[PDB]
């Protein structure tokens, strides 16, 4: 499997911004909170082809729908909360570990789509200002978003 | 090691900090601590920015007292405040908006670096100061102890009662300040401001705050004051209001159109402490 030995996933997240500097936030499928699609690297996949993935399967978004403005150098980690933690599954994963990458949507919104798959993760999005995902965010990710949202802002901060 | 910076706005020094990229949470006792200039920081006020919590806003921010409980001033810090967010990259935005305790602004960051707030339509009519009168007069006379003023009447949100003078530090601001605040004519009390015309484009000003006395930087009633010259055809569409504390610049069209309210905001010092 992927868990390391640590017991954390890897992990891809994705922060998509428009031109007028606004982030999507997507909406978990069947429930009311809200998140960045994020999602796991599969066996072979380096992280980027793991973001690739995801995001199609996630958001409907292909290559040339986007383009590629950074990344974290990292891995950043959240933990489950132990509430949610399955220790009957081997090998137990206690938390995932996050590569992030800033993309900028150079498509249409109506490319977007959460429907490409089998089991979709999302059933809504919408444009928020930048840094409402900060305070929105559920609490066990919150010191990761609060990261990833610091050092992707001087990136986002310049398409004016 | 907490972040933090120093600046100046309206006569008031703040303690600024950015809780957006931070993760700190102010307590009562922290705020307190911080407070204290030997054990903490100092301040006369502290502005906390923080996410915005509507998705269609940029920031909110609060402002907290030496005490420890959140104040809630129309307006109060929001120079400070969008200079700051600029200033420690924050935001590129010019027109910035943020909820604060009192509901929400739109900020407008000017190429000067100076801070144009929105402060609504000013309206005279005296039933919405309150005002004991009639109807509506670009002049209104008031006797005060035995002496006769004149004086012209308006509300920014809140009561004033401003009147000319031929030189602020020549103006009996502490009697005739007092005597007027508390007028039977004003049943919730108004703020008395003394203008001295430079020119139509230019004015000093003292305030008589309502129940406070005389303060530094009265930015409502820099407001009034050039309103009612304005209503009074006494004074041009931009006013320089030169105040105790320091300078503002009104603009407004007259009845139909908001007054604007354009100040600066000194970014003082940087700072660390660990908390
Ligand atoms: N309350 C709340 N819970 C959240 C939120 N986001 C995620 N969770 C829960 O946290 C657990 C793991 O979520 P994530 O770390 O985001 O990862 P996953 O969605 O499992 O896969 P991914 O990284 O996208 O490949 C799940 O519980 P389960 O493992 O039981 O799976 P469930 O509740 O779905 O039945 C989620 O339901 C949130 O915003 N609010
Ligand atoms: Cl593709
Ligand atoms: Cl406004
Ligand atoms: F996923
Ligand atoms: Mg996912
Ligand atoms: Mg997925
Ligand atoms: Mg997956
Ligand atoms: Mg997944």
């Amino acid at each position: 499997s992927m868990i390391d030995d640590d017991g954390y996933r890897p992990n891809v997240g994705i922060v998509i911004c428009n031109r007028q500097g606004q982030v999507m936030w997507a909406r978990r499928f069947g429930q009311h909170s809200w998140q960045f699609p994020q999602g796991g690297i599969n066996p072979g996949e380096s992280a980027e082809q793991a973001m690739y993935r995801e995001l199609f399967e996630e958001v409907g978004l292909s290559r040339k729908d986007v383009r590629i403005l950074a990344s974290t150098r990292n891995w950043l980690r959240y933990k489950l909360p132990k509430r949610l933690v399955r220790w009957d599954t081997k090998p137990v994963c206690i938390g995932q570990k996050q590569k992030w990458f800033l993309l900028q949507l150079v498509s249409g919104d109506a490319e977007i789509n959460m429907q490409t798959s089998s089991t979709p993760e999302f059933d809504g999005w919408r444009w928020v200002s930048y840094w409402y995902p900060v305070r929105q965010v559920v609490s066990f990710k919150r010191d990761v978003y609060r990261r990833v949202m610091k050092e992707f802002a001087s990136v986002v901060m310049s398409l004016a | 090691s907490m972040q933090f910076s120093k600046m100046h706005g309206l006569g008031n020094d703040f303690m600024v900090v950015d809780a957006v990229t931070q993760n700190v949470f102010f307590s009562p006792e922290l705020i307190r601590r911080l407070a204290d200039a030997h054990l903490g920081v100092g301040f006369d006020q502290l502005l906390v920015v923080e996410p915005p919590y509507d998705p269609e806003l940029d920031f909110h921010y609060r402002i907290f007292n030496a005490d420890g409980s959140e104040v809630a001033q129309c307006g109060n810090g929001a120079r400070c405040f969008a200079r700051f967010v600029r200033l420690k990259g924050l935001t590129n935005k010019r027109d910035i908006r943020v909820s604060t305790a009192n509901g929400r602004m739109v900020l407008t960051v000017t190429d000067d670096d100076l801070v144009r707030v929105n402060m609504g339509e000013p309206n005279f009519e005296p039933s919405a100061v309150p005002f004991r009168a009639n109807k509506a007069e670009k002049t209104y006379i008031m006797r005060a102890a035995e002496q006769t003023i004149l004086c012209g009447v308006v509300s920014m949100g809140n009561p004033h009662c401003v009147i000319q003078v031929d030189d602020v530090d020549t103006a009996a601001v502490e009697t005739l300040g007092p005597v007027l605040e508390s007028h039977e004519r004003f049943p919730e009390r108004a703020n008395i401001g003394f203008m001295q015309v430079v020119k139509r484009e230019h004015i000093r000003l003292r305030v008589y705050e309502r129940g406070a006395g005389e303060t530094q930087a009265c930015g409502s009633g820099a407001c009034a004051a050039v309103a009612v010259g304005i209503q009074q055809g006494l004074l041009a569409e931009e006013v320089r209001v030169e105040l105790p504390g320091g300078r503002l610049d009104i603009a407004w069209k007259g009845p139909g159109h908001p007054l604007y309210m354009t100040g600066p905001a000194v970014h003082v010092a940087d700072g660390f402490i660990h908390l």
